């Protein structure tokens, strides 16, 4: 998955 | 709410207690209760709420992923019944998500986001609606799943109206909204394109905005940064 | 009980699954529905429902420590004074704790022990008895802490009468009892000499029979040989 | 802390 904050 | 009785106060405290202890529904909780107490929230008490719920979701995201790649796996041809129990466990996860998604959100309509004026604040709970509201689209599947998205979409591109007219680019809300909104384009929207380019573009102006900056903001803004670079390694 | 409308064999499913997306108290849940449904457990079965109990108060001990230390260095000379917050928050998870112990105390009371006529699955039910009276010891401090110690002793006393008459040196639950009960010695009884005395008998007991044993059951013996070996490394 | 199983 790719980064969220 | 069960929470009614204790000092707001005393709920932060015991917020950032659980969080020491790694206990984040009951992070979670106090920070619910706090916020009902109706004011406003600094930003420390922001980013109490938002980590507890993060976490909450996260994990819950983590599990329904899980479950349902093994229901896919079910659903494939030559696989063995295994009756209902699979489905059952992964709508019952996926009622629980939804759950806490209708939680926060239903805290950031009553009322913070009507009370947030400044701009630190209302893009906050802005990218907040939206991320909750993404969260709600991973899971979607039925006649309100273009209205979910959408949803997800007017709160980002309200945010995100904001922090430009309000925030420098290197701004770390700023930032972390336009990563989340690039992971809502790529992987929501189904426009990679829209999710490159917002990474790209939002690199490059913080870069040139770096130099303003003293090494504490320096630090904070250039870890978003990186999360903006890994993701453009990953989709190109 | 919220599992009683649901299939056994189904509530096993769900725990199965509930253990692939590490959701352990929904995993526990499943699992005490299953042994209400009053029939015995099979060796896979009762596997599941200690890796569920295991994991949720595992994460709850974890979090009293964090809470308890922190307690502490707040009634050292200097600290200022934070109020009641601190206290209220580690009672509040302690009883959390206590209420986890009783449940699965519960069960092994009603009635999975005096049904246990085998030694694999007796010496595993009075191993967990043992096991859940040492965690309310660990938090005990009133007039039934004493009692609560004996309660674990006894557990763990007759569970080892029992694997060293009926089972081999090398069978891993005998080892794990012993493991455990070691460790009771060392930090619930005070008894360092008890405790190391044990994990070494223990230890060489199992050498001398590892020849005896397959491949597969070698490696299962050896993994919790190494746990022994570990804590006697810590303590001496 | 100490290893149990
Ligand atoms: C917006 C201003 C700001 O970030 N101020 C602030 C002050 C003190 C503590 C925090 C903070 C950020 S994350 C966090 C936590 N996980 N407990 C606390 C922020
Ligand atoms: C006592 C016989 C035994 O261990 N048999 C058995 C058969 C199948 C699966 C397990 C087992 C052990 S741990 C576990 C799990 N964490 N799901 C399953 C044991
Ligand atoms: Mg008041
Ligand atoms: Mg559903
Ligand atoms: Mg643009
Ligand atoms: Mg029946
Ligand atoms: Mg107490
Ligand atoms: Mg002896």
């Amino acid at each position: 998955f790719p980064a969220t904050v | 709410g069960a929470m009614g009785s204790m000092e707001r106060a005393s709920l932060i405290q015991k917020a950032k207690l659980a969080e020491q202890a790694e206990r984040y529904e009951d992070m979670a909780a106090f920070m619910k209760g706090a916020v009902e107490k109706g004011e406003e929230l600094s930003c420390e008490e922001r980013n109490l709420l938002s980590v507890a719920y993060k976490n909450v979701v996260g994990g819950q995201r983590a599990a329904w992923r899980v479950l349902s790649s093994i229901e896919q796996k079910s659903n494939e041809e030559g696989s063995e019944e295994k009756g209902p129990e699979v489905r059952e466990y992964r709508e019952k996860v996926e009622t629980e998500l939804q759950g806490v998604c209708d939680t926060v959100l239903g805290l950031l309509d009553s009322h913070l986001i009507k009370e947030a004026g400044d701009a630190e604040s209302r893009v906050f709970y802005l990218k907040m609606k939206g991320d909750y509201y993404r969260y709600l689209a991973e899971v979607a599947t039925g006649d309100d799943k273009k209205r979910i998205i959408d949803s997800a979409r007017s709160a980002y591109q309200e945010a995100m109206d904001i922090s430009k007219k309000e925030m420098p680019p290197t701004n770390p809300i700023r930032l972390g909204l336009a990563l989340n909104f690039s992971v809502f384009h790529y992987e929501i929207a189904n426009s990679p394109e829209e999710a490159i380019s917002l990474a790209k573009t939002t690199f490059d102006e913080a870069m040139a905005d770096l130099h303003t900056l003293s090494e504490d903001s320096y630090k904070d803004s250039t870890l978003i940064m990186q999360l903006l670079r890994d993701n453009l390694t990953l989709w190109t």
